[PDB]
C-alpha cells in the first residue's frame, strides 16, 4: 500500500517532515499476470501453433524451455520479442517450435513432457545491450515477472 | 524596443512610436511614448475617418467600432503627424516537424522517433508580441516544462523548415510522454489570443507497433480486386509490398505478373524483382515470369497511412 | 511569365510587376521583381484607402484587414507608381461533358461509356496559378494517376 500526504498552504519542505498530513489517499502496487494460453497441454512433435498469452505491463516478451536444467532461449525470429496492444494481448502468428533454428528447439523435439514459460523485458540480457540474448536460469527467469505452465510433446502419425 | 522584440530578450513591449502599427487587441501603456503625449487619436480616410481611438484603453476587436487604417491626431486634413496604424492580429502557417524535416501534425508519431520533434509558425504581430508554445496532454494539464527542449517557449517569425534549435521554433521531447493525441497551443504573449490569433495543432503519439496492414475483406473470389491499407509508418518513406510467385497461377506470363498490384492510392512503381535486377511496369527488360521470384510495388505513405490495391484475378485458390 | 502562365510551361508565378493583379490567398516572392523593389504597399480608394498591404508576408482572406481595390505607393494622394490591384479567386462554371458533349455531371453514367469523359472549369485566377484537378474514389484516395489521360492534370481557364 502506498500513500500520499498532502500539507497546509505556505509550508516548507524542511519543516513538513513532522507535522500531519493535512488528508492522504491510499493505492496498492502489484506486477501483472503475463501468462501463456494456446502452447499447453499437447503439441504434435513438428507442428506449427501460435503464441497466445496476455501481458499486462509489458513492451517485448520472450519464449524460453526449460527440461532439467537451464532456460534455454527459443529463436522465434524477428527481434525474439512480440509487442502488446493496448487490451494487454500479445499474438504471434503459426510457429513450427521444432521445425525452427536454435538449441532452444533441440530440447521439444524428443518425447516427452517439458516446461515453457514467457517473460517480459526486464531480463534485457540480464543486463546490457537491449536485446534478449541468453539462458536464464532459474533464479534469473524467476525474478522477474514471468509464468511457465507444463507442455508434453506427442509423436506424429499420418 | 518595438518591432525589434528579441533584441532587448523582451517577449512584449506597448512603448508605441510614431507611425508604428498597432493590432486589434492590444493594451496601450499610458508611460512615455505615444500613450501620454498623445493619446487622443482620430481616423483618416476610408471606413475610419471621424472615428476615434482612444490609447488610453484597451482596442476592441472584429473590425467594429474600430475600422482598420491610418489614424491622424487631425482627422481627415492636411496634417500628418503622430501617427498610428490599425492592422488585424493572424498566424497564417504552422507545422510541426521532425530533426530532419518532415510535417507529421495531425498524423500518429512512433514514441521512439518522436524526441526531436520542432514547432514552428508564422504570425503577423512580431513587432508587438510573441507567440507562446502549451503542450496539454489528452487529460487536458499544460505539460510545457516536461517536454521544452530550448528556445525558451518563443518562436520566430519565419522560420518554417527549420530543423535546428539555432533558428526560431520550439523542440518538444515528447518520447516520454505515453501514448496519446496532444494538443499544441499557439497564442499570442499578453493581448493577440482571441480568434485568428490562435491556433490548436493536434498530435498523436501511439507505440512503435509494426507496421500494420488491414483489408477491407479476407474471403474474396477471383477477379475482385482488394484494398490493402498499410498503417503506423513513417511519413515521406518508401515501404515494399512483396508478392511470392509461388501463390500466382502457373500459366501466367511476364506481361501478366506485373499487373498484380494496381497504381490506385499512393503506389509508386509496380513490377516483379529478383535478387540482381527488377523488371518493373515501365518495359519488359529484367526477370521473366520464370527469371524472377517476387512481385513488388514500392509504396510511400503520406500522414498516417497509405493505401493500395491488388487483382486477385489469376491467383491460385489458395 | 505572369499573366501568361503555361507561356512557360509553369503551374505558377509569383513574380508581380506594377500594375499587375494580387489575389486574396497568394504568398509573393520576394526575390526579384515588386517583392523586395516595394515591398510595403498602401491603399488609394473606397475602403481600402490607408490600409497597408504587406507583400513580404501572406495575404489575409475573406475580405477581411485587406479590403480590395488598387494599391499606390503613396496611398490617397498624386502618385500612380508601382502598383498592385487586389481580386478575389473564383471558380465560376465546372461541368463533366462526353467526348461528343452531354453534361454528365451528379448523374449516373454506364461503365462502358465513361472512357472518353472530360473535366472543364472557368476560373477567375488565371494569371496567377493553373487549377488542379483530383479524382477520388468514394473510398476516399487519391486515383489521379491511374484514370488520367492527358493535358497534364492542368485544365485552362475558358475551354
Amino acid at each position: 500500500e502506498v500513500d500520499l500526504e498532502v500539507y497546509d498552504a505556505g509550508v516548507s519542505a524542511t519543516a513538513a517532515v513532522g507535522q500531519d498530513a493535512t488528508n492522504d489517499i491510499t493505492l496498492t502496487i502489484e506486477e501483472g499476470g503475463t501468462t501463456l494460453s494456446s502452447p499447453t497441454g499437447q503439441y504434435v512433435v513438428g507442428s506449427e501453433v501460435d503464441i497466445n498469452g496476455t501481458a499486462t505491463s509489458s513492451d517485448s516478451v520472450a519464449i524460453y524451455v526449460r527440461d532439467d536444467g537451464d532456460w534455454q532461449l527459443l529463436e522465434i525470429g524477428g527481434d525474439n520479442e512480440i509487442s502488446v496492444d493496448s487490451d494487454d494481448t500479445f499474438e504471434e502468428e503459426d510457429i513450427a517450435l521444432s521445425g525452427l533454428s536454435g538449441d532452444g528447439s533441440s530440447i521439444l523435439s524428443l518425447t516427452g513432457t517439458y516446461r515453457i514459460g514467457v517473460i517480459d523485458a526486464s531480463d534485457a540480457d540480464v543486463g546490457g545491450d537491449g536485446s534478449v540474448d541468453d539462458s536464464l536460469t532459474t533464479s534469473e527467469f524467476t525474478s522477474g515477472v514471468s509464468s511457465s505452465n507444463s507442455i508434453r510433446v506427442t509423436d506424429q502419425a499420418l | 524596443e518595438r518591432g525589434n522584440l528579441d533584441a532587448d530578450s523582451e517577449s512584449f513591449n506597448k512603448t508605441i512610436q510614431s507611425g508604428d502599427r498597432v493590432f486589434l487587441g492590444e493594451e496601450i501603456s499610458t508611460d512615455a511614448g505615444l500613450g501620454a503625449s498623445n493619446p487622443l487619436l482620430t481616423g483618416t480616410a476610408g471606413n475610419s475617418e471621424g472615428v476615434s481611438l482612444d490609447l488610453s484603453s484597451p482596442i476592441p476587436q472584429t473590425t467594429e467600432n474600430q475600422p482598420l487604417g491610418t489614424y491622424d491626431v487631425d482627422g481627415s486634413g492636411s496634417a500628418t503627424t503622430p501617427n498610428v496604424t490599425l492592422l488585424a492580429p493572424r498566424i497564417t502557417d504552422s507545422e510541426i516537424l521532425t530533426s530532419s524535416g518532415g510535417d507529421v501534425t495531425g498524423s500518429a508519431i512512433s514514441s521512439s522517433d518522436a524526441g526531436n520533434l520542432y514547432v514552428n509558425a508564422d504570425y503577423n504581430y512580431e513587432s508587438a508580441e510573441k507567440v507562446e508554445v502549451t503542450v496539454e496532454d489528452p487529460s487536458g494539464t499544460d505539460i510545457t516544462n516536461e517536454v521544452l527542449s530550448g528556445t525558451d517557449t518563443f518562436v520566430d517569425d519565419g522560420s518554417i523548415g527549420s530543423t535546428s534549435s539555432t533558428g526560431g521554433g520550439v523542440g518538444i521531447d515528447m518520447s516520454d510522454q505515453d501514448a496519446g493525441e496532444y494538443t499544441i497551443i499557439l497564442e499570442g504573449a499578453e493581448d493577440l489570443d482571441f480568434g485568428d490569433a490562435t491556433e490548436t495543432m493536434t498530435l498523436t503519439i501511439s507505440s512503435q507497433d509494426e507496421i500494420g496492414i488491414e483489408l477491407d475483406s479476407e474471403s474474396v473470389t477471383q477477379g475482385t480486386d482488394v484494398q490493402y491499407t498499410v498503417t503506423n509508418g513513417i511519413d515521406g518513406n518508401e515501404h515494399v509490398v512483396a508478392m511470392d510467385l509461388s501463390d500466382l497461377q502457373n500459366d501466367a506470363t511476364t506481361e501478366q505478373a506485373k499487373e498484380v498490384f494496381r497504381n490506385i492510392g499512393d503506389t509508386s512503381e509496380v513490377g516483379i524483382a529478383n535478387s540482381s535486377a527488377t523488371n518493373t511496369s515501365g518495359s519488359s527488360t529484367g526477370p521473366t515470369v520464370e527469371t524472377a521470384d517476387i512481385a513488388y510495388a514500392v509504396v510511400e505513405i503520406d500522414g498516417a497511412s497509405a493505401v493500395g490495391g491488388i487483382e486477385t484475378q489469376y491467383l491460385d485458390d489458395s
